[PDB]
């Protein structure tokens, strides 16, 4: 017990590995790699067209029962072709538990809305939607939620600006608020961290 | 462990039942709450009568930035930039250069008060104790322009309001 | 008898020993058309069984409920509800059979 | 002398509209927080005259208190033409002032004086509660040196 | 060029446009277009202004910070003129008023005045003058106002030879004393026209049209010394320019002559209002004056303006003027006015 | 080169969505410039609606279609529902931007910018 | 110290002043320059150079942790002093 | 705390409780403003021997999840299934 060091949980490590191995014995058609990681978290990682059929199982299932969506989420990866990684984190209040399960998509294919699992699920798929440019498929109803009417792009994409393209002023000859392109009087300035020296060996790739 | 906000069961014997008619009929729960705010008007109310007079405040409180010096007079700035690469808002701008003995100190030093969130990073990563948030909170402006601080405000800053930010620093320092 | 299960909108059930029987030999019965060496099958029969051996064995509402560890007897009688329902819907997806498809090369690599 | 009565009538509807100044209930985000401490006993601003009013038509002042994004922008501007005159704007704190630590972000105003004039900014994030009651009571010594009959008389 | 008026950036309002301009009037109705567009590029902006600084609240949005400064100002004094104009490249006039009032009169604003600024900017070194003069300004005129725009356009091109002056039309606009000015007789029943406005043609010119000619003014090299004359593109009848009004406006129009006598002593009567006049017998003089063509004029086709027609502006000022039952009315719903070919 | 499609099959099912979301919003022009009280006409908003229409005609792509498709559709939605405001609307329009000639010299002479 | 141009515009301790004919030097006409007073590279050149018995001397800018940071300067040259580069206090060696 | 006897016994009688008491205006129970110096205690890891930092590194402990099943017997649960919850000894029902 090091004061400084985070413990290690030795027992959730080799219970959620179990119940991982059980989750793919059950669902081969669909899961494509389980991991724990080193502070005990689950992560099931599925092809996309198994999102009912896993989130289901993970609900129903009297071993498992998931019956509460956490969250739900997209992550921007421009480097792969498959460059969106959809995050659903799932509670289960029966077995204390928390399970992470992860899709992905593309900026043409159309992945299943959970809805019909999850009501919660409506709002964060929108929210996809609007910040990732994601389409669900058989959305009660899909449309932006957090940008502004009519906003053009989807700003969470890595790609996207951090200022944008466009800015908003009152104009006073046409009486209304008016939208042109950003100017800043002080750009954003544009920092250069990241140290040349390795830090973790333990992550290192291969050559 | 848990309990029960709201699970009990009213009893039916004939007293409590006209208890309970007496508080439907005459009311008497709600001249109890008639009772309470009675009491607050005979209470000494809570104002305090600015500007005559101020809430208390700690000598680690966050307000107006200044620049300072050492006691010979020279700027403890040495142009390092670590409040610049810190600050969450990016609200400093430096630039510096050899001064014409030699040393090495700022020809830029602007902080714009509108981007800044009043965090105080900057002075925790000042090596020099250079840069400070003073304890002056009263220093709104009719224009947006007067915000922009550059170096000759936040040094004037500093002259005014020295007296009281070396004995502010003098009482938290050692718990920094 | 209880009163109130605790829980907003879950009616107490007069007869659960009787429902748990019911449900738990619907879930066995859907899954005989699951195939033999299907995990979900397997696992499943598993622990329905040992449901079905407990409420048999056990006349008590409030020791019975001890036993199973899900809860108001009334949240178990959803649960055996909520795996019927699964069950039924697993026979569609036949998520038994192999991988549709692996990802691509580097799909869950990271960092990149 | 025409000077002497319109110079004390300048000083009577300016005593009248600062001692009696009607902020809109508009609020915005954290800064809104401590708009609602000056309220609060410990500072009183009813006190000093200072009521908040829900409609903009019985509205005096508009304390943009909290971030304003782009698609709010439009929405100020409505309930701010909506005052009846005269009528004020105090900017509370970094992010109706200039956008503040979200200045950078696609979806935010750079300073709410790109929407509405504005006569007072408070600095901070968020200003004390005594910060804008300070804000307040200079935009009453603000309009208190207002000379509207004066210069209507010199017109 | 000095290095920091060097234009920079794309043209917007965080750019330099390297124009510093002194905009005197900046105030009214003109000004508060002016000094829009050119905050919209970027452009140092000096607002010397005589009225409560309440009043100049619309403008400081106009402007990236610090590009719109206020001074104070006084039309007789010339020191405070020097302040407001001895670092800037151009100065624009646009002081005028439709009224007399007991401190200032037609000569004071439309000649003493305008004068000075020309003077003084000239002595100070400012390379562009703007005045803004009228069209039908003529010494030989019945309306004071019009006889002093004459005796004022003289002495600001005899004083500031290089001067470009802009003589337009009636001006129309949201906030303006013309489409405006007409809407607002329905409240004394039918609308008086003096010879039943048959007698007369005017050729009004949109503020943005004018807005924009300033402004290429100031950019074009060749509009120095200069007099050019902003007319709106097409020439109506006083009678079916008011018709049209209040077509758009959806109110009941009752037009009856009235005599050019009867017309004068009804303006004095409203002259004797010590705030603005509602009218006076000079704006009934001008109203009913013909708006002269000037073919050997450069136009606002000479500064890159296309004149915008009165029939795709009107509902933007009139629409105000309307009851609840007509407010939704859209802009084809009424038939153009008669346009003189 | 096998997709999962998000609507249209093809580029001709894509077409048929892309005539019927024209057909919505040429209907709705008359009532957008009704309901906001826009001071331009029905000729004007139209043709606006056409030239939005006219940017994306080259795609040959169907899955790039329904996605403009669907956008469309939020947007009139967003519109008919007067969720939109009369600046909003007006967006489409840039009264207030000044032209920005094309031509080599223009640029030439006003900057650095291709 | 603190000069005026030729125009009567302050000179900044940083050297800045508006050259005649630049249009900025508007945003002072009826307000006002801030310019601070007190230059530090005037005011640190009355401290009084330190005579010191070592060839190396220590300079934490006084205050204990309340200076800058502690460094130690060497005196082996007798043709100038050495200064502090973070405060600018001189040090000599005495014979 | 100025409030006259009669006054005093005025709002204790309203409220129904002693007022007195607890007092929501502060006097002279809190602290005072100018307090003498802390000196603060140092961490574990302010040693001057046995203290070298690889043996003392979280950062360098991290490890990459392990890999439980890739595409390169008794059921289980995530845990086991959470006790009951005890009622409140102190006060079961408010
Ligand atoms: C119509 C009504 C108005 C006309 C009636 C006018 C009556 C005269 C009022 C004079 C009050 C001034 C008190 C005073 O001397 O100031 C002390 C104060 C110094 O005292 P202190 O050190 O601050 O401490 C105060 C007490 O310790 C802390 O304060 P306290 O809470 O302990 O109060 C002390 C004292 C204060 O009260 C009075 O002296 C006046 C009582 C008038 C009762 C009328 C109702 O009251 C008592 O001692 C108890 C008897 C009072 C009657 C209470 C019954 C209340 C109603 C029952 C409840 C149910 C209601 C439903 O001096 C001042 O600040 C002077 C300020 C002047 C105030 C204005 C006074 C004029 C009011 C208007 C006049 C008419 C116009
Ligand atoms: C219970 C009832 C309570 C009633 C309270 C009554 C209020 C008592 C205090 C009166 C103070 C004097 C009035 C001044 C306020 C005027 C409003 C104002 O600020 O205008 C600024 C204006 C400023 O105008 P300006 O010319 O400087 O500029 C405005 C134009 N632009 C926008 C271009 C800049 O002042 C005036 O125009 C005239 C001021 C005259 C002051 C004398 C008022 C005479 C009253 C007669 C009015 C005629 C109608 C009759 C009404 C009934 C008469 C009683
Ligand atoms: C000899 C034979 C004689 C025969 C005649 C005998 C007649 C006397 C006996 C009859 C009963 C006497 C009392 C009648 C008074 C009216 C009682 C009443 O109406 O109260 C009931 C009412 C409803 O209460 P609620 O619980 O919401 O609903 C009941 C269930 N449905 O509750 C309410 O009204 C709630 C009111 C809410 C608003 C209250 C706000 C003010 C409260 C403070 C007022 C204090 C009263 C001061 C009165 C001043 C008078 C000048
Ligand atoms: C025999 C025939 C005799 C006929 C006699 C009648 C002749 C009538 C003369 C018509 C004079 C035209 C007056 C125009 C007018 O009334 O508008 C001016 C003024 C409104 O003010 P405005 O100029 O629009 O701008 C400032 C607003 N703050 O005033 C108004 O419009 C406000 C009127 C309010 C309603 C009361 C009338
Ligand atoms: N139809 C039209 O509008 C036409 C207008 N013009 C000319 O264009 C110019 C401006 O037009 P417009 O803007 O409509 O006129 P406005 O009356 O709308 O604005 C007049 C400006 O002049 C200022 N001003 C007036 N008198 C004085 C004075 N005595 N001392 C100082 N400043 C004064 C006013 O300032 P304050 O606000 O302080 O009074 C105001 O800013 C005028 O010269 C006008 O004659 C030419 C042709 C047609
Ligand atoms: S207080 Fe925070 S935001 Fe403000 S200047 Fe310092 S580091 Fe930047
Ligand atoms: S951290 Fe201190 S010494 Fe470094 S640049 Fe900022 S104020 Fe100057
Ligand atoms: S200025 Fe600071 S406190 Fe106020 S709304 Fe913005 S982030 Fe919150
Ligand atoms: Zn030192």
């Amino acid at each position: 017990t090091r004061p400084t060091v985070r413990p290690r949980n030795d027992v959730a490590h080799k219970q959620l590995s179990a119940f991982g191995e059980y989750v793919a014995e059950i669902l081969p058609k669909y899961v494509q790699q389980v991991q724990v990681s080193c502070f005990n978290e689950l992560e099931i990682c599925i092809h996309p067209d198994g999102v009912i059929p896993v989130l289901t199982f993970l609900r129903d299932h009297s071993n498992a029962q998931f019956k509460s969506l956490a969250d739900l989420t997209a992550v921007d990866i421009p480097t792969r072709q498959n460059r969106f990684e959809i995050v659903y984190n799932l509670l289960s209040l029966r077995f204390n538990s928390r399970i992470r399960v992860k899709t992905y998509t593309d900026e043409l294919t159309p992945i299943e809305s959970s809805v019909p699992v999850y009501k919660a699920a409506n709002w964060y798929e929108r929210e996809i939607w609007d910040m990732f440019g994601v389409f669900f498929a058989n959305h009660p109803d899909l449309r932006r939620i957090l940008t502004d009417y009519g906003f053009e792009g989807h700003p969470f994409r890595k790609d996207f600006p951090l200022s944008g393209y466009v800015e908003l002023r009152y104009d006073d000859e046409v009486k209304r608020v008016v939208a042109e392109p950003v100017e800043l009087a002080q750009e954003f300035r544009k920092f250069d961290l990241n140290s040349p020296w390795e830090a973790f060996p333990a992550y290192r790739q291969p050559p | 462990t848990y309990k029960y906000v709201n699970l009990r069961e009213p009893s039916m014997d004939m007293k409590s039942v006209t208890d309970r008619a007496a508080q439907t009929l005459l009311w008497t729960e709600l001249i109890r709450g008639l009772g309470m705010t009675l009491s607050y008007l005979f209470r000494e109310p809570a104002t305090i009568n600015y500007p005559f007079e101020k809430g208390p405040l700690s000598p680690r409180f966050r307000g107006e930035h200044a620049l300072r010096r050492y006691p010979s007079g020279e700027e403890r700035c040495i142009a390092c930039k670590l409040c610049e690469a810190v600050c969450p808002a990016q609200a400093i701008t430096i630039e510096a250069e050899p001064r014409a003995d030699g040393s090495r100190r700022t020809t830029r030093y602007d902080i714009d008060m509108t981007k800044c969130i009043y965090c105080g990073f900057c002075q925790e990563a000042c090596p020099v104790d250079a840069i400070v948030e003073g304890p002056n909170f009263e220093f709104s402006t009719e224009t947006h322009e007067e915000l922009l601080y550059n170096k000759e405000k936040l040094l004037n800053n500093g002259d005014k309001w020295e007296a009281e930010i070396a004995a502010n620093i003098q009482a938290d320092y050692l718990y920094r | 008898l209880k009163k109130t299960t605790g829980l907003v909108g879950l009616a107490v059930c007069e007869t659960p020993h009787e429902r748990l029987k019911i449900l738990y030999t619907k879930i066995l019965d859907v899954l005989g058309h699951i195939p033999k060496n299907a995990a979900y099958r397997k696992y499943t029969e598993q622990i329905t069984n040992e449901k079905l051996s407990m409420v048999k064995a056990e006349p008590d509402v409030k020791k019975l409920e001890e036993r199973l560890q899900g809860g108001q007897i009334e949240e178990v009688i959803l649960q055996a509800e909520n795996e019927l329902s699964l069950a039924r819907k697993m026979i569609q997806w036949k998520p038994w059979e192999p991988l549709v498809e692996e990802p691509p090369a580097s799909q869950w690599k990271w960092p990149i | 002398r025409g000077e002497y009565v319109v110079a004390k009538l300048d000083d009577l509807i300016n005593w009248a509209r600062r001692s009696s100044l009607w902020p809109m209930t508009f609020g915005l985000a954290c800064c809104a927080v401590e708009m609602m401490h000056m309220a609060a006993p410990r500072y009183d601003m009813d006190r000093f005259g200072v009521v908040f009013r829900a409609s903009p038509r019985q509205s005096d002042v508009m304390i943009v208190a909290g971030t304003l994004t782009n698609k709010m922008a439009p929405a100020l501007r409505k309930v701010y033409d909506q005052m009846p005159e005269p009528r004020y704007v105090v900017s509370m704190g970094s992010c109706a002032n200039g956008g503040g630590y979200y200045h950078y972000s696609y979806s935010v105003v750079r300073g709410c004086d790109r929407i509405v004039p504005v006569d007072i900014y408070v600095p901070g994030c968020p200003p004390t509660a005594e910060a804008l009651l300070y804000g307040i009571l200079q935009l009453q010594k603000k309009i208190k040196r207002e000379k509207r009959l004066r210069i209507w008389y010199r017109r | 060029l000095h290095h920091a008026v060097i234009p920079h950036g794309k043209g917007g309002r965080s750019s330099v446009s390297g124009i510093v301009a002194t905009v005197f009037g900046a105030t009214g109705f003109l000004g508060r277009y002016v000094v829009n567009h050119l905050g919209r590029m970027g452009s140092q902006v000096i607002v010397p202004h005589r009225c409560e600084p309440y009043d100049t609240m619309h403008l400081r949005p106009m402007g990236d910070l610090g590009q719109i400064i206020f001074m104070d100002w006084n039309g007789r004094d010339k020191d405070s003129i020097r302040r407001a104009v001895e670092h800037s490249s151009v100065v624009i006039n646009l002081v005028g008023r439709e009224w007399e009032t007991q401190n200032f009169d037609f000569e004071d604003v439309f000649v003493k005045i305008p004068q000075a600024i020309a003077q003084v900017s000239k002595e100070a070194g400012v390379e562009k003058f703007i005045h803004i003069s009228h069209l039908n300004a003529d010494i030989k005129s019945s309306s004071k106002y019009l006889r002093s725009k004459a005796v004022g356009e003289k002495e600001v091109r005899e004083t500031f030879p290089e001067a470009t002056i802009i003589k337009p039309a009636e001006i129309f606009g949201r906030e303006d004393r013309f489409l405006n000015y007409f809407a607002n007789i329905r409240w004394f029943g039918g609308v008086p026209l003096i010879s039943l406005g048959k007698k007369t043609v005017k050729q009004p010119v949109y503020i943005v049209d004018v807005t924009k000619g300033i402004i290429n003014a100031i950019k074009d090299p060749d509009a120095r010394g200069k007099t050019f004359a902003f007319v709106g593109p097409s020439r109506y009848l006083l009678f079916d320019l008011v018709q049209y009004v209040f077509a758009v406006a959806h109110r009941p129009f009752l037009p009856y002559p009235l005599p050019h006598f009867a017309y004068r002593w009804i303006g004095r009567l409203f002259e004797i209002s010590p705030f603005e006049p509602w009218t006076t017998r000079d704006k009934v003089e001008r109203i009913h004056t013909t708006d002269k063509i000037l073919p050997h004029l450069p136009g606002l086709e000479d500064l890159g303006v296309e004149a915008t027609p009165l029939e795709l502006k009107a509902i933007e000022v009139l629409r105000r003027h309307r009851t609840y039952r007509w407010l939704s009315s859209e802009i084809e719903d009424v038939q153009p006015a008669k346009t003189i070919p | 080169t096998s997709v999962k499609p998000i609507f249209s099959r093809d580029m001709n099912e894509a077409k048929r969505r892309v005539r019927e979301l024209y057909r919505a919003w040429y209907r709705e022009v008359p009532n957008t410039v009704h309901l906001f009280q826009l001071d331009i006409s029905v000729k004007q908003g139209r043709d606006k609606v056409r030239e939005m229409f006219k940017k994306n005609a080259h795609i040959t792509d169907p899955r790039v279609v329904d996605l403009l498709v669907i956008k469309g559709k939020m947007e009139l939605e967003e519109t008919i529902k007067v969720w939109k405001q009369r600046t909003h609307v007006m967006r489409f329009f840039h009264e207030t931007e000044a032209p920005r000639p094309k031509d080599f010299l223009s640029k030439f002479y006003v900057g650095h910018d291709p | 110290g603190v000069r005026t141009s030729p125009t009567g515009e302050k000179v900044t301790h940083t050297g800045q002043v508006y050259d005649d004919g630049d249009y900025r030097k508007v945003r002072f006409v009826g307000r006002q320059k801030e310019v601070n007073e007190n230059f530090a590279i005037d005011l640190i050149a009355e401290q009084p150079v330190s005579q010191v018995g070592s060839r190396v001397i220590s300079c934490d800018g006084g205050g204990g942790a309340l200076g800058h940071p502690r460094v130690y300067i060497n005196l082996d040259k007798e043709t100038k002093t050495g200064t502090c580069g973070y405060c600018g206090l001189q040090f000599r060696q005495q014979h | 705390a100025s409030a006259t006897r009669f006054i005093q016994w005025l709002r204790n009688w309203a409220s129904g409780r002693d007022l007195q008491a607890k007092l929501q205006l502060r006097y002279q129970e809190i602290s005072k403003r100018t307090q003498p110096p802390p000196k603060l205690p140092v961490g574990p890891s302010h040693k001057l021997s046995n203290n070298y930092y690889c043996t003392r590194d979280g950062r360098r402990e991290a490890m990459p999840p392990s890999i439980v099943m890739s595409s390169q017997k008794k059921a289980v649960s995530p845990a086991p299934p959470i006790k009951r919850w005890e009622l409140s000894q102190d006060e079961p029902y408010l």
